[PDB]
DNA sequence: TCCGCGTCAGACTCGTAGGATTATAGCATACGTGA
DNA sequence: CACGTATGCTATAATGTGCAGTCTGACGCGG
């Protein structure tokens, strides 16, 4: 993840795809301070989002479900 | 970084603030060149959307 | 703010207007007293705006309290002063005026839609003389010019029925009065009558013009320019030097001779002044027009004060220093550092020493918001004053910053993408950056006194981009060959040299140790040295069929260094592989198989281990350089003087005027060529081999521990050719000409070398620095050109689901594979079932990428040729699929979708060119024995019994026992073969045999010498000697030949005793071969000659030293698509040959095939001789004429795969003579875009009609279309295009100007009213927005989207 | 380059024909410079500046 | 073909004939009547004395063709007042209109800031004064040197010769290669930095924090005086116009709310910390 | 159609240092805004 | 009026101007 970040680009594909799903997540951290999956261990937002998708926790569709469960709990609660 | 004025002063506070957040927009060089064009007697306009 | 796409048209005067917000009628710019804008002046308040943000002049409303008021008493709007940038202005001038890029940039432009010469419409334009605007009286017809005197005549005559006027008003009314319908049609019908081929292309020219001029909604009469513009203010700035000086844009300058001149001309006409006068002025303004627009094109361009030319509006949009090349396409950038850089060996590969005070300053805005959230600072201010103080705490903060936060290390030249690489910092306390030596090879950095630049990605998105992309780990392999890129040189590779290679016994030989831990322990214990010979006992992990290791036990003899390595070794590696005394060469091997069997983790920890043990023992080692270890050979002067006696032999044979200067100089370079041979071969066996003094037994031989061999033989440094001048003789110089010298050099570096030998290394040593700093910048030119032509192309698709590709072959160029099959269609996505050779069995899948593991099996089933997916054959429109180009080089995998591969592609083939700037092949040996094959060979026995051949392009072949081919070689013309086609050759025979320094002429029949039109003194020249008087005949050619015996081809005739011809067999021509020019004849007119016999020896000049200086400019040729001189003819359709008739001796071709039965005929000149005969089943795109091939005649008769294949080889034919590895797949990516459009040959159901030329990619989705609507489909061809004009026909207008030729592109654009849409790479960067590319695919496929649904 | 005379040729002037065309350079300290050169044609001619 | 602009235009002049006194007098009788011919044919005759006076005034400003025009302009206010009844000559008079309309043209035009006729002929006799002193005082001279010959004001010399710097060309390329000028080093100090454009947000929206945190009625007039959240900017008199309608209680609550926020900024750090700045 | 003048480009970042020059007659009356 | 900017006249005769320094192979366009 910090040095290597093949297995990270293994779990997704795409490299590119890789950094747009890694960055999504670490603004979600840097600016609305969602919480960590995994311990910081002392690491930067960036560092944390690419080990959570090391270990396949973060994903696109994830990012997606969890946005719109949200948003339509908000969009409940309005109403 | 380099032209865009509205962005590099709309970054560096992002940047104090912690939020990396790019606010990009144009460059202020291309504006010129257009206006540049345009003092050529070449009609550039921009189609917007 | 954000628009979709960019218009340009022509400027009407009104449209000028629009833009104006006030007329400048004065040169004034400020008050010299109040530095305040003058009334109506060029800086003018009252126009342009407010200088200062939200204040009048005079001072009357200041701040926003008063916001949209205009100021009654100064006149000045009160609004931000960021409008003087903005606002423009216009002058109203009383005569028209030219606009000189519509009438100087060619074409004409005003000059072609008139139909009128550039000259006559200039004559109108400087009042020399009328032009005829409707002459009512048909007697006087359109646009015919009348002189002064002319005029006077049909004055009186016609007059009043006839209108004709004079200088810009009568081009103007010209213009106006012109229909462009009505003409259109006219010049169409015309057309049709009897359409010459220049006079068809001139037609279709102006036809396209009218339907563009209609098309754009430009009219002529805006041409001509009744209003000018003004640019803003601040666009032109003039402002105060801190010294109460100014400066001020020349533009101003150019600006006020305009409007003085205008504004006199005004007052010329309010005072009704004499004409003469008036035309002066008219001539005066458009001079001052033209200077301003474009100043240093029309004539002398208007110097200033500083006798400079002034810098006019076209030059700052033009050239280098122009606005797209400097401004837009390359930036100074905010958060970069450079400093000097120097080793960090300690660091580990994704790491950079980065000194403290650089990298405070680079993240300054960092700092001061981490010291808010600590509570640390309380303000902006109180942080800036606390960095500036460099307070304790700071630093500990700024420690916090930069871990994991990666940023960009950069060196000039920037040539390919891995010079940029991302590394963790290491903060130091130093000035200097501290940079990895493992990537020290991408850089092509050496710390001797080279500096670099620091880059700080400041977005999340940045910061992932480096991590991911472009970190230093994550960037092994070069994207233009398979090959890692981060190899150890230098110190590294000699450590682990000195610590593998063995020495004789030594400190305890055949010692038993129990693992490489008792051997380390043993060595810096001292009862071993590195290099004893032990029976160590290691344990080996080789990987099984699944992803288990199978480990094993064993008892192998290697040294205690090798022991002590394998620690280093990840387990998975085989013990063999370090096993070995280890090279450079060796070691990338190494790191190669660690990255296909680990991965990269494994691989980058590895390098890093290899670089600490490299320099460790690098040093241990003690190596040095004495003046001892230069060894020379004991028989150096015995071979000199030797040397010198025979070259004397060869000056004594000149004196005597029997050898010609040529021919000794060529025999005294060969007498020194092999003379240095011979010597440096025996400085390296007795360098080599030296150590013949050992123990144990008694006298034994083993390798030399002389310090500069290892260095030379490890690859850490040095050569066999750098130690010829440092022990051996220096050798033969070549001059800055190319040229050698006939005096060489003898001594050497440690001899020491005298005030002649020094001098005389001077010229070729300069020749070679000149070459560095001068010669770059055509390779980089190349470079540049490369990458604007494939900049586009984007991986678009993953799979295009096209069964095309181009079925390979290997090359085996000499006795030794230089590329492999293997090598050449790794991770190529195989086309159709390629199976074994027996077809009775499957063995590769169809859309499979090709692993090492299939690429194994290939050479086990020995597959002769295969058909591979490439770029050129791909379906995808707007791109190329991933399956089309196979493997990312650099990745060792697959390629993602959205990569940008044309840049890549252009930077791999560039780079080497830009970095980088023994022909006695006597006769041929074959090596393994085989039968002789020859092919397109047609040889004929002489007097002597030996196969001469006399055909030009002859190959020979190596068979094996089974039938394949094994070696291949080029057997030139009139070579004389030891056995001929078929029969049985042994090892080590000289199979053929020729004289390299002659191109000799031979005869195909016996009889005796005619001489025919080879009078002397026109065509050739005569020279004798003496006593007895042998007389040599030289051949003139059109250099040293008169006007006489120009159109007279001289040529020795064959004929029999009788004194008739003679026919040669199995044709109708009499004997007759003509001579070429600096042809040496030595037998005269009237002797016998059998068939075999050389008639003339044609010379054969060519002594360079090739290098890089002479090979570009061979592929910048093919890249550029430039027809050869003398091209060799092709068949056109496949057929039956028949010979015809003959014009004086000049060929024509009745050629009938059989099913297209109609005749094709075509004129051959009459000295160009055919090598095929005549009556044959020809294939199209069979050679008939010997020649260069041009890449058009190429594709139009045999279509892409052959056109492709001839480029990719014939460049890769220069590359590979310099030992470049560079695959086939980059080249294929800038051919592709040479074949991006392709001419309609007849009409389809759109509005494409004959002789449009559009782009295949948009031919081919309208016959989709046509496909399933029916209609009329469309017939095309396919065209090659060079690189430069392919990049100017892409359809983007802003691509084609920003990469040249500006002034041209945007005339061009802004007559056709083009609009550009904005899809490519460059045009984005330009606006300055994010690349439809890589990480912005995704970003840009979401807009593209948007965009379709909207 | 010093004033006085000197002798010169382009080798091969036109790539075409590779005649070699002399030229004759008369090069004053202060003057108008005085050119004599051959045509391909072997004609004389003589140009000023 | 000639496509010099001048050399047609002398070309042009060359083909009209050179007049005698008595054809003068005819013409510029007839001229002075109001005769289109008479006038042409006397201008055209005298374009070259034109051109010929035109060849001394070159290297000062303007190009030879720029001097021809102005002096044709001269020659015909010239024309215009011509005395063919006095017995001098036309070709005399002439040349004072041409010589002095040049000149003029020249003291305009010649320079990029348009410095008055009067400061410029000033100046003038200030230069031809300092090259007489130059020519006897070996050395050139001193501000108060040139003064002590006119006996006139040190300061005047001073402000006169601090009006004759020349402008520099922004475009004009540093070092004798065509690289970076002065307008790749010249930098705008109008546009900041984002560094300063930065440091007025953060200032601007601080103050924002501490405004909220006063008195109702403290910042209800102390922000509707400066035009912060107000829409004009008014002055102590002004904030009458609102709901205050006072003079002194409007200044007593304005010092109020500034001095409750004196000690919101030396609280929160910064007082004489953001004094410098 | 060929000889010939014209156009077109000719590597990427670094750097050092400012800039200098000339000259416009002499005086009387006329036109436009602040004190 | 003053201060800044402008317009004006004086009258032996005088009447066609005066800086360029060549680089190189290639690709187009009127005679
Ligand atoms: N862009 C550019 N680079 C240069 C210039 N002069 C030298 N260099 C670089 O500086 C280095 C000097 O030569 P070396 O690098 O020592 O050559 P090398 O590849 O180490 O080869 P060996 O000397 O045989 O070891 C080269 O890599 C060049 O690329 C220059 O004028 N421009
Ligand atoms: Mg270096
Ligand atoms: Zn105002
Ligand atoms: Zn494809």
């Amino acid at each position: 993840a910090r040095v290597t970040v093949q297995d990270a680009v293994e779990k997704i594909g795409n490299r590119f795809d890789l950094v747009l799903v890694a960055a999504r997540r670490a603004r979600q951290m840097q600016v609305g301070g969602k919480d960590p999956l995994v311990p910081e261990e002392n690491d930067k937002t960036t560092v944390i989002a690419l080990r959570e998708i090391e270990e396949g926790l973060i994903n696109n569709q994830i990012l997606d479900v969890r946005e719109r469960q949200e948003q339509q709990e908000q969009e409940a609660a309005e109403l | 970084k380099s032209d865009d004025v509205n962005g590099r002063t709309k970054m560096y506070k992002n940047i104090v603030d912690g939020n990396h957040q790019m606010e990009p927009g144009m460059p202020e060089s291309f504006n010129v060149l257009l206006k540049e064009i345009r003092s050529l007697g070449i009609n550039i306009e921009l189609e917007d959307e | 703010e954000e628009f979709d796409a960019i218009k340009i048209a022509l400027a009407s005067p009104d449209m000028i207007r629009s833009w104006s917000f006030g007329e400048v009628k004065k040169p004034e710019t400020i008050n010299y007293r109040t530095f305040k804008p003058e009334r109506d002046g060029l800086f003018c308040a009252r126009i342009f705006g407010p200088v200062k943000d939200y204040e009048c002049l005079c001072g009357k409303y200041k701040r926003l309290k008063h916001r949209g008021v205009i100021c009654e008493k100064c006149g000045v709007e009160v609004t931000q002063t960021k409008v003087r940038r903005e606002r423009m202005g216009h002058i109203e001038l009383a005569s028209p005026t030219a606009h000189i890029w519509f009438l100087k940039s060619l074409p004409s432009r005003i000059g072609l839609l008139l139909d009128m010469p550039l000259r006559d419409i200039e004559r109108v334009l400087y009042f020399e003389s009328y032009v005829v605007i409707e002459g009512g009286m048909t007697n006087l017809e359109r646009q015919q010019i009348l002189t002064e005197e002319q005029y006077l005549d049909a004055l009186e005559e016609f007059g009043d029925e006839f209108d004709a006027k004079m200088g810009a008003e009568a081009i103007q009314a010209l213009l106006k009065s012109m229909d462009l319908e009505q003409e259109c049609e006219q010049l169409r019908e015309e057309l049709n009558e009897t359409n010459s081929e220049t006079k068809r292309k001139k037609l279709t020219k102006r036809i396209k013009l009218l339907e563009a001029f209609v098309q754009s909604g430009n009219k002529p009469e805006w041409m001509i320019l009744t209003v000018l513009p003004v640019l803003p203010p601040d666009l032109r700035p003039l402002v105060p030097l801190d010294g109460g000086r100014f400066a001020t844009s020349d533009l101003n300058d150019l600006y006020r001779r305009v409007i003085n001149r205008n504004n006199r001309l005004k007052r010329l006409l309010d005072l009704a002044a004499p004409d003469i006068i008036v035309r002066n002025e008219k001539r005066m303004l458009q001079e001052a027009v033209d200077a301003l627009l474009d100043n240093g094109r029309r004539g002398r361009a208007i110097t200033g004060s500083n006798k400079r030319p002034l810098k006019s509006l076209a030059d700052m949009i033009k050239g280098k220093q122009g606005r797209f090349r400097q401004n837009l396409l390359g930036k100074r950038v905010d958060y970069s550092g450079r400093s000097v850089i120097t080793v960090g060996p300690y660091l580990r590969l994704h790491q950079c020493g980065l000194p403290k005070k650089m990298a405070l300053e680079l993240f300054k805005p960092f700092i001061y918001g981490k010291l808010e959230l600590r509570g640390l600072a309380t303000t902006i201010k109180a942080a800036k004053k606390m960095v500036e103080r460099e307070e304790a705490v700071v630093w500990d903060i700024l420690d916090e910053v930069i871990r994991e936060h990666p940023v960009l290390l950069n060196r000039a030249p920037t040539l390919h993408r891995l010079g940029i690489q991302a590394f963790e910092p290491v903060l130091i306390e130093g000035k200097a950056i501290q940079l990895h030596p493992l990537v020290c090879a991408a850089y092509n950095a050496d710390f001797d006194g080279d500096q670099m630049a620091v880059h700080v990605p400041l977005t999340l998105e940045a910061q992932l981009e480096a991590r991911a992309l472009m970190m230093s780990t994550n960037n092994i392999l070069s994207p233009a060959n398979g090959e890692p890129i981060i190899v150890p040189s230098q110190d590294v590779v000699l450590g682990l040299y000195y610590m593998t290679r063995d020495c004789v016994n030594a400190k305890g030989e055949g010692m038993v140790l129990t693992g490489p831990k008792e051997a380390e322990r043993l060595y810096r214990s001292g009862l071993a040295s590195l290099h004893a010979r032990v029976k160590v006992r290691i344990t080996e992990y080789e990987k099984d069929a699944n992803g288990e290791l199978v480990a094993k036990t064993s008892l192998k003899d290697t040294t205690v260094g090798r022991a002590i390595l394998w620690m280093i070794v990840p387990k998975g590696l085989p013990y063999s592989i370090v096993n070995q005394a280890l090279g450079k060469k060796a070691i990338s091997k190494m790191l190669n198989t660690c990255y296909r069997i680990l991965g990269l983790k494994p691989t980058v920890i590895f390098a890093d281990q290899i670089m600490y043990t490299g320099f460790a023992y690098a040093a241990r080692s003690g190596a040095s350089v004495g003046i001892d270890d230069m060894v020379i050979p004991e028989k150096k002067h015995e071979i000199i003087s030797e040397a010198e006696a025979e070259v004397a032999e060869i000056q004594e044979q000149f004196q005597s005027g029997l050898v010609t200067a040529g021919e000794r100089y060529n025999k005294v370079i060969d007498i020194w060529a092999a003379a240095n041979d011979r010597v440096s071969k025996a400085m390296m066996d007795n360098l080599q081999t030296e150590t013949v003094i050992n123990r144990d037994g008694q006298e034994e031989k083993q390798v030399s521990f002389n310090s500069i061999y290892m260095m030379a033989d490890s690859g850490a440094r040095g050569s066999a050719a750098q130690i010829r001048q440092l022990a051996g003789m220096r050798g033969l110089m070549a001059k800055p000409d190319g040229s050698i010298i006939e005096t060489p050099i003898t001594a050497n570096f440690r001899e020491g070398l005298n005030v002649l030998q020094y001098f005389i290394s001077t010229h070729g040593a300069r020749k070679g620095l000149a070459d560095t700093a001068l010669k770059t910048a055509n390779s980089g030119y190349l470079t540049r050109r490369l990458v604007d032509v494939a900049q586009d192309l984007v991986v678009t698709e993953d799979d295009c689901g096209t069964h095309e590709g181009i079925m390979m072959t290997p090359v085996i160029e000499g006795g030794d594979v230089k590329e492999p099959l293997r090598d050449r269609v790794l991770g190529r996505v195989t086309a159709e079932d390629v199976l074994k050779p027996g077809t009775a069995d499957i063995l590769v899948p169809r859309n499979t990428l090709l692993h090492e593991q299939w690429c194994d099996l290939l050479e086990e089933n020995s597959v002769d040729a295969v058909k591979v997916r490439s770029v050129v054959s791909c379906d995808t429109d707007f791109g190329v699929c991933a399956h089309c180009y196979g493997r990312d080089l650099a990745r060792g995998h697959i390629i993602n979708k959205g990569e940008a591969i044309g840049v890549i592609a252009a930077q791999s083939i560039g780079e080497p060119g830009t970095q980088l700037t023994a022909a006695a092949e006597s006769s041929i040996q074959v090596k393994n024995k085989g039968s002789i094959k020859l092919s397109n060979v047609k040889s004929v026995v002489n007097s002597s019994g030996k196969l001469v051949i006399t055909s030009r392009n002859t190959e020979l072949k190596l068979i094996d026992e089974f039938g394949r081919t094994k070696e291949s070689y080029k057997v030139p013309y009139g070579a004389v073969l030891a056995k001929g086609d078929g029969e049985q050759v042994a090892g080590g025979e000289t199979v053929a045999n020729w004289d390299p320094h002659t191109m000799p002429v031979i005869t195909e029949v016996s009889g005796f010498v005619r001489f025919t039109d080879m009078i002397d003194g026109q065509t050739i020249t005569r020279q004798t000697d003496e006593l007895t008087g042998l007389s040599s005949l030289v051949v003139l050619d059109s250099a040293e030949r008169t006007a006489g015996g120009k159109d007279l081809r001289p040529a020795l005739k064959i004929v029999d005793a009788q004194g008739n011809d003679v026919l040669i067999p199995g044709t109708d021509m009499p004997a007759q071969y003509f001579l070429p020019g600096k042809a040496i004849v030595q037998l005269e007119d009237g002797v016998q000659i059998s068939s075999g016999d050389t008639l003339a020896r044609i010379p054969q000049e060519s002594g360079g030293t090739k290098d890089i200086t002479g090979g570009l400019p061979r592929v910048a040729d093919l890249f550029e698509a430039r027809r050869p001189k003398e091209p060799a003819i092709l068949a056109e359709i496949s057929g039956i040959v028949s010979f015809g008739k003959e014009t004086k001796g000049k060929r024509r071709l009745v050629i009938t095939p059989v099913d297209g039965s109609d005749p094709y005929e075509e004129m051959i000149p009459k000295w160009r001789q055919l090598n095929v005969f005549e009556g044959e089943r020809v294939e199209r795109g069979d050679v008939i004429s010997d020649g260069p091939e041009a890449p058009h005649d190429i594709l139009r008769l045999r279509g892409v795969h052959a056109v492709t294949r001839y480029i990719v080889n014939e460049v890769q034919d220069v590359y590979r003579l310099q030992g470049v590895k560079i695959n086939d797949k980059h080249i294929e990516v800038i051919v592709r875009q040479m074949l991006r459009k392709a001419t309609i040959v007849n009409a389809g159901s759109s509005d494409f009609l004959e002789g449009e030329q559009v782009e295949y990619s948009r031919v081919k989705i309208a016959n989709r279309e046509l496909e399933a609507n029916g209609k009329v489909g469309a017939t095309y061809s396919r065209d090659l295009l060079g690189i430069t004009k392919a990049s100017l026909a892409t359809e983007s207008f802003i691509s084609a100007a920003s990469f040249q030729e500006t002034t041209r592109v945007l005339t061009e654009a802004a007559v056709a009213g083009k609009r550009d849409e904005l899809r490519g790479l460059k045009e984005n960067v330009i606006v300055g927005r994010l690349i439809p590319a890589g990480t912005g695919y995704a970003y840009h496929q979401d807009r593209m989207r948007r965009r379709a649904a909207g | 380059r010093s004033p006085g005379v000197f002798f010169d040729s382009d080798k091969g002037k036109t790539h075409s024909s590779g005649k070699v065309l002399y030229n004759a350079r008369i090069i004053p300290y202060r003057g108008s410079w005085l050119d004599f050169e051959f045509d391909p044609k072997d004609n004389l001619f003589v140009r000023i500046d | 073909r000639v496509l010099d602009a001048t050399q047609l235009y002398l070309g042009e002049i060359g083909y009209s004939p050179l007049l005698t006194a008595e054809e003068e007098v005819y013409f510029a009788r007839r001229a002075l009547r109001g005769d289109v011919a008479s006038r042409r044919r006397m201008i055209e005759s005298n374009l070259r004395l034109v051109v010929k006076i035109a060849r001394r005034y070159g290297n000062r400003g303007l190009a030879l063709l720029d001097l021809i025009e102005e002096g044709n302009l001269g020659l015909i206010r010239a024309v215009e007042k011509f005395d063919p009844e006095r017995g001098f000559r036309f070709s005399t008079y002439a040349t004072w209109w041409i010589r002095q309309t040049i000149e003029r043209a020249i003291m305009n035009q010649t320079r990029t800031i348009r410095l008055p006729i009067h400061i410029v002929k000033e100046l003038n006799v200030y230069l031809r004064t300092a090259r007489e002193l130059s020519h006897k005082l070996d050395h050139e001279p001193s501000a108060e040197e040139i003064a002590e010959q006119l006996d006139k004001p040190v300061d005047d010399v001073s402000r006169m010769l601090r009006l004759n710097e020349r402008i520099t060309s922004v475009d004009t390329p540093l070092g004798g290669d065509s690289e970076k000028a002065l307008l790749d080093i010249l930098a705008d100090e109008k546009e900041n930095g984002p560094e300063d454009t930065t440091q007025d947000d953060d200032m601007k929206q601080s103050i924002v924090k501490w405004l909220f945190e006063l008195n109702a009625k403290q910042r209800e007039v102390l922000a509707r005086r400066f035009g912060l959240l107000g829409y004009e900017a008014a002055t102590l008199e002004d904030v009458g116009r609102e709901i205050g309608l006072t003079r002194e209680r409007v200044r007593q609550i304005q010092v109020e709310g500034l001095r409750r926020l004196r000690e919101i900024l030396q609280t929160q750090g910064l007082n004489i910390e953001a004094l410098f700045l």
